[PDB]
RNA sequence: CAGGCCUUGACAUGCUAGGGAACCCGGGUGAAAGCCUGGGGUGCCCCGCGAGGGGAGCCCUAGCACAGGUGCUGCAUGGC
RNA sequence: GCCCGGAUAGCUCAGUCGGUAGAGCAGGGGAUUGAAAAUCCCCGUGUCCUUGGUUCGAUUCCGAGUCCGGGCACCA
């Protein structure tokens, strides 16, 4: 989340991404370009490391922009944990993952930044929430 | 070599389509298009067929490069461990094969084959009793199961109709391309001389679709009048309005009926009757939509084979590939992967 | 037919290279095939006691020309 | 709709007082034939229409039903 009036917050992929697929035309629409997303972009995708990256975009109408990068969504940091890749068609009780105790506070040294609260614990019973989100059980 | 066929059956399929993305991943920069809540899914469904169309060119090449790099057919560790790596790298190659074969429009339910035969007479039908056999074991090796909806003999030798009925996964779609007359040439046993000679004999099939039998005119769409009797009658034929008239509009059929001296066991009874024309009217046309989804080849005359079995030099001669295989006795076992593996492709290669 | 192996190969012929030129009992491993492997030593042509290797058998491995097929056609044929 | 008759082997039909079930053709295995017929010996062969009741037991007798075939539907 960034500021208004012409921006678009997407979740980039990992790796590679400059053709149409995933979002490479959409943050078009809205002005863009090929040439200033796509290799001057996975500098941070290369640091990021893989899977998910949910950097954004911010518009102003020059080829400029504020990649203000991210921490993977909580909605996929949890199929590490557990092990899953999707989480189910539909939560609640049951879920093709698991989370022990301690497991969700191994996101802990993941997610402290924006979440709201500097410490660990008062910032992982949010993801103990994506829990009865996507599914995934919590071992206890 | 089994993959250098398939392997380049879809490097054909890159550049055909591969410049086509960029005509379509170049409307979708552009939000002025989106204006069109048609013209704008349209396109986003060519813009999502970069799906299967940039997965594949992907992950193809690698099954090209992972296996034609540390591959001595000579037993070894480094080597016979990379088999494994490409076993289900090319068990997976099958993805693009039935992506040729569960494409039909109706490649789902059971098919239907009706074998008659043709020119060759007498021999012709023994022609059809091979073929028959030919393809019930074909489809009880892959799994598939039969269902002998008619057969019967005839005069000489052979037989004179057999129609069947087999069911297993994705069945339509591999009996498809066996469609049409098949030609084959042996010594005729009911010869004297035992001449060479030829036969001919048609093989149709049809999915098994539409079912049900029903047919209710819900008096939705009916106009229902009564007029003054007509004829004799007294002093009430030219009070009662007895005749009725029940009028179709959506067909222009209309029935009338005086039968009685009732209206309401003539307009009924007018109804008894617009529902049978109906019916028959409205099956006429199950005559004509189902006798052009089948095809038109059918012939059996001399010049029209899509495939030639002979056993006479032996050898089976698929003239619809240009493929002329030399094991016709093996085939006529149910073997048919391979043609089929060929009838899927020159069929569904011009669509 | 299922499974485990072998490629000038089970066999013919000529040839190629440093090997090598009669050669003999095992060890290990595996279902066996096979892969691998632990020792004796070559009459001799004989410059020649010698170093050496010309050396005839001629086995060992790589390479070449080829071998191989109860695969098809008995209406391409012989013989029977 | 009113009244009368039906439905029995795969096809067309005989039958029982209520305690069997039958025919002819078809079809299945042999025989002749060089081979198909024809011919020839051997055979299977039924929830007796749906459904309820009567009965010691119903294909059978009963009340309703689905379908088929006939005779009626006139004096205005
Ligand atoms: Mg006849
Ligand atoms: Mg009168
Ligand atoms: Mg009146
Ligand atoms: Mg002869
Ligand atoms: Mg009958
Ligand atoms: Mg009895
Ligand atoms: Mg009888
Ligand atoms: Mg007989
Ligand atoms: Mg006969
Ligand atoms: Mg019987
Ligand atoms: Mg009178």
């Amino acid at each position: 989340m960034k500021k208004v009036v012409a921006v678009v917050k997407l979740q980039l992929p990992a790796g590679k991404a400059t053709p149409a697929p995933p979002v490479g035309p959409a943050l078009g629409q809205h002005g863009a370009n090929i040439m200033e997303f796509v290799k001057a972009f996975n500098a941070a995708t290369a640091n990021m490391g893989d899977a998910i990256v949910p950097v954004e975009i911010t518009i102003y109408a020059d080829r400029s922009f504020t990649f203000v990068t991210k921490t993977p969504p909580a909605s996929y940091l949890i199929r590490k944990a557990a092990g899953l890749e999707k989480g189910a068609h539909k939560p609640g009780r049951e879920k093709v993952g698991r989370i022990t105790w301690e497991q969700v506070l191994e996101i802990a040294k993941q997610k402290m930044p924006d979440l709201n609260t500097t410490d660990l614990e008062a910032a992982a019973r949010m993801i103990a929430g994506s829990a009865r989100s996507m599914g995934v059980e919590v071992v206890g | 070599l089994a993959q250098r066929l398939e392997g380049l059956r879809g490097y054909l399929d890159i550049p055909q389509k591969e410049t086509r993305l960029k005509e379509l991943e170049r409307r979708l920069e552009d939000p002025s298009l989106w204006n069109d809540p048609e013209a704008a899914r349209k396109v986003s469904q060519e813009a999502a067929r970069l799906r299967r169309t940039v997965d594949t060119f992907r992950s193809l090449e690698s099954d090209l490069q992972g296996l034609l790099e540390l591959m001595e057919e000579l037993p070894a560790e480094e080597r016979e461990a990379l088999k494994p790596e490409l076993e289900e790298a090319a068990k997976k190659l099958d993805e693009l094969y039935h992506q040729t074969l569960l494409n039909f429009p109706h490649a789902e339910k059971n098919a239907i084959l009706t074998i008659q035969p043709g020119a060759g007479g007498t021999e012709a039908c023994d022609w059809a009793e091979m073929l028959l056999r030919m393809y019930t074991r074909f489809a009880e090796r892959q799994g598939f199961q039969v269902e002998v909806v008619d057969l019967t003999p005839g005069p000489e030798a052979g037989i004179d109709y057999a129609q069947i009925l087999v069911k297993g996964e994705n069945a339509y779609g591999l009996l498809s391309p066996e469609a049409g007359v098949h030609r084959l040439v042996r010594p005729s046993p009911f010869d004297a001389s035992g001449r060479r000679h030829t036969s001919f004999a048609g093989v149709e099939v049809i999915p098994e679709v539409d079912e049900e039998v029903e047919v209710v005119l819900k008096p939705e769409e009916l106009r229902i009048d009564v007029m003054r009797a007509s004829g004799p009658g007294g002093q009430g034929v030219n009070t009662t309005d007895s005749a009725v008239r029940v009028v179709h509009l959506p067909t222009g059929i209309t029935v009338t009926c005086q039968t009685t001296r009732s209206q309401i066991k003539n307009k009924e009874l007018a109804l008894k009757i617009l529902k049978a024309r109906l019916y028959e009217l409205e099956r006429k046309k199950r005559e004509e939509e189902l006798k052009a989804l089948r095809g038109e080849v059918r012939p059996i005359e001399w010049g029209s084979q899509i495939r030639s079995y002979v056993l006479d030099k032996n050898y089976v001669k698929d003239h619809r590939t240009g493929l002329m295989r030399h094991d016709p006795e093996n085939v006529l076992d149910g073997d048919l992967m391979d043609l089929i593996w060929a009838g899927l492709e020159w069929k569904a290669g011009r669509r």
